[PDB]
């Protein structure tokens, strides 16, 4: 966070393996989230970078989330789609 | 008890407003 | 079905322990280097005006001090 | 509309005291160190207002006093501006461009990763804004999303003040929870008014509070409440802290009740010292639209036994079940431990409840003292 605006990259990986062979069974849930806050290519460079002194750069955020489940997984832990965080 | 409470409240309010 | 469960597991490892394990460690090592730099500058502060050594703690004390306010 | 017992319990809170004025530290001491004491601050407020009035009238001494106060105020303001500029420069020096980040709220233990969703609540520190923002946590939230829903804003001010003297204390609190389906909006406002000060008369204060609640999808009705309370000290003695309050509650659809169920309540509060007993009493009567409920709370203390605390409660429904409750509290220090006991007696149900809390920090002697449940525990098959 520079001048109140965030730039950079963030990767988040979650793996859930059910080593259940006792009703859970075999299940494999993999979630990968990649978020990139990049300076806007169209917007010219702000004064906060060059002069070093007081401006927050304009940002473009690209977020990709991929979730895959394999095996038999109960409805309690089932992957879904929706919710305020996932999709407004 | 209702009449006593109402009378006491009215008297207290009047006394506080007088000063 | 279930028969494909183990094989994919290898792929997960193939992604983590071949890629995740070095990468983050690199950054960790990078941080360590920066830390050393700071102490070097402190040495200069002790070098000027004839000041004695700042008796920096050992790494064993340092990683414990990570749990502290430091 | 809630039952009259709820209103009678709300009204019989106890001895109350409205909030007073706030004072600056630089102006009050004219650039010198000061301490805290009430009565000497409201005196400064009213005194400076009166001296301003007299200086406008033409008294030279009032003019001199006001000029000195203005000089001190200007010096304090310039000092604070310089301090703010220096603090901003230092903050820039420490972190060149990186704004300070805030610690995320810790929810607690769960089977989900404890470090997950921490990035969402880590935001850059906000500017010196007047409002205060707090998150609201619901009971049950989404399984795979954060359980924080809604927000609440809190604001305080003392407007209509000149040079930091005088004004009207004003507090506001708004809780808003808005989603694609529901809407919860709870607002509350408090306003304080001061009529006189001990040097210029008695202590006369009036507090006006107004609270409204809206729950759109479930209730589809709004509720309004307005209460006015008057407090004056030494009404029947040197100090009695007399207070009288009047509340009006309405459940109309919008604005005026428009035939909506109304309720009117009145409360009285006073404390008195008779012999060895310092008794505090608060009694209220509420009437809804036609049952009437009565409530009374009393706190009684005995100076020869300061360790015992005695509270009495009496609640009467519409004529006429009278509920009487007595609560006694006591404390003592055991061997390397502290034990606190509470006894609650109710005559309506003829019940007595005794609770004893224990804290030991030296050793586990109390643990070895109590071992009955281990033997009492049986497999029973
Ligand atoms: C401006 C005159 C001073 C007294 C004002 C009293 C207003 C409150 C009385 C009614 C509420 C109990």
């Amino acid at each position: 966070f520079i001048n109140g605006n965030q730039l950079g990259e963030r990767m988040l990986f979650q793996v859930d393996q059910g080593l259940n062979p006792l009703s859970g069974g075999i299940y494999n849930r993999a979630t990968a989230s990649y978020t990139k806050f990049l300076e806007a290519p169209f917007l010219p460079k702000l004064t906060t970078e060059q002069l070093w002194k007081r401006k927050a750069p304009n940002t473009v955020v690209l977020h990709a989330k991929a979730g895959n489940a394999l095996g038999d997984v109960a409805a309690y832990d089932y992957f879904s789609l929706g919710g305020p965080y996932s999709v407004r | 008890a209702a009449a006593f409470a109402a009378f006491a409240g009215f008297a207290f309010a009047a006394f506080a407003a007088a000063g | 079905f279930r028969w494909l469960l183990p094989v994919a597991i290898a792929a997960e490892v193939l992604f983590y322990r071949r890629f995740l394990h070095p990468r983050l460690d690199d950054n960790q090592r990078r941080v360590e280097r920066e830390e050393e730099r700071v102490w070097a500058l402190r040495g200069q502060q002790r070098r000027a005006l004839g000041l004695h050594r700042p008796h920096r703690p050992d790494k064993d004390a340092a990683w414990r001090l990570e749990q502290m306010y430091d | 509309l809630p039952p009259m017992t709820f209103f009678v319990e709300q009204m019989s809170e106890g001895v109350l005291k409205p909030e007073g004025w706030a004072t600056m530290e630089t102006v009050a001491g004219l650039g010198e160190e000061v301490t805290e004491d009430e009565g000497a601050e409201s005196f400064n407020h009213v005194y400076y207002r009166q001296m301003y009035e007299l200086a406008v009238a033409g008294d030279p001494w009032a003019q001199r006093e006001y000029a000195a106060m203005l000089r001190a105020y200007d010096k304090g303001c310039e000092s604070y501006r310089a301090s703010y500029e220096e603090a901003d420069v230092d903050a820039n020096v420490e972190y060149g461009v990186e704004s300070y980040v805030v610690d995320p709220i810790d929810f607690g233990p769960s089977f989900d990763p404890e470090d997950m969703y921490s990035h969402r609540h880590a935001y850059a520190e906000a500017a010196d804004a007047g409002v205060t923002v707090i998150p609201s946590q619901d009971y049950y939230g989404p399984e795979h999303d954060d359980p924080l829903n809604g927000i609440v804003f809190q604001y305080e001010a003392q407007p209509f003040s000149r040079h930091g003297w005088g004004g009207v204390p004003f507090d506001l609190t708004v809780c808003c929870e808005k989603d694609k389906t529901s809407l919860c909006l709870q607002g509350e406002t408090h306003v304080s008014l001061v009529h006189s000060v001990p040097p210029f008369g008695p202590r006369h204060i009036t507090q006006v509070t107004g609270s409204w609640e809206v729950l759109r999808p479930n209730i589809k009705d709004v509720m309004y409440q307005l209460e006015v309370d008057t407090f004056k000290d030494g009404l029947l003695g040197k100090s009695d802290h007399a207070g009288c309050g009047l509340m009006l509650a309405r459940l109309g659809e919008g604005g005026d009740p428009r035939k909506g169920p109304t309720a009117v309540g009145v409360r009285l509060q006073d404390t008195l010292r008779v012999g060895p007993f310092k008794l505090e009493a608060c009694a209220s009567k509420v009437a809804v639209q036609k049952e009437e409920g009565w409530g009374a709370r009393a706190f009684v203390g005995y100076d020869w036994l300061p360790g015992l605390g005695m509270a009495f409660d009496f609640i009467q429904e519409r004529t006429r079940l009278r509920g009487y409750g007595a609560n006694f509290t006591y404390d003592w220090e055991a061997l390397g431990a502290a034990f606190g006991m509470e006894v609650d007696y109710v005559a309506a149900s003829e019940s007595v409840f005794v609770s004893v809390n224990a804290f030991s920090g030296n050793d586990y002697r109390l643990g070895w003292l109590l071992l009955l449940p281990a033997v009492n525990y049986f497999k029973e098959t």
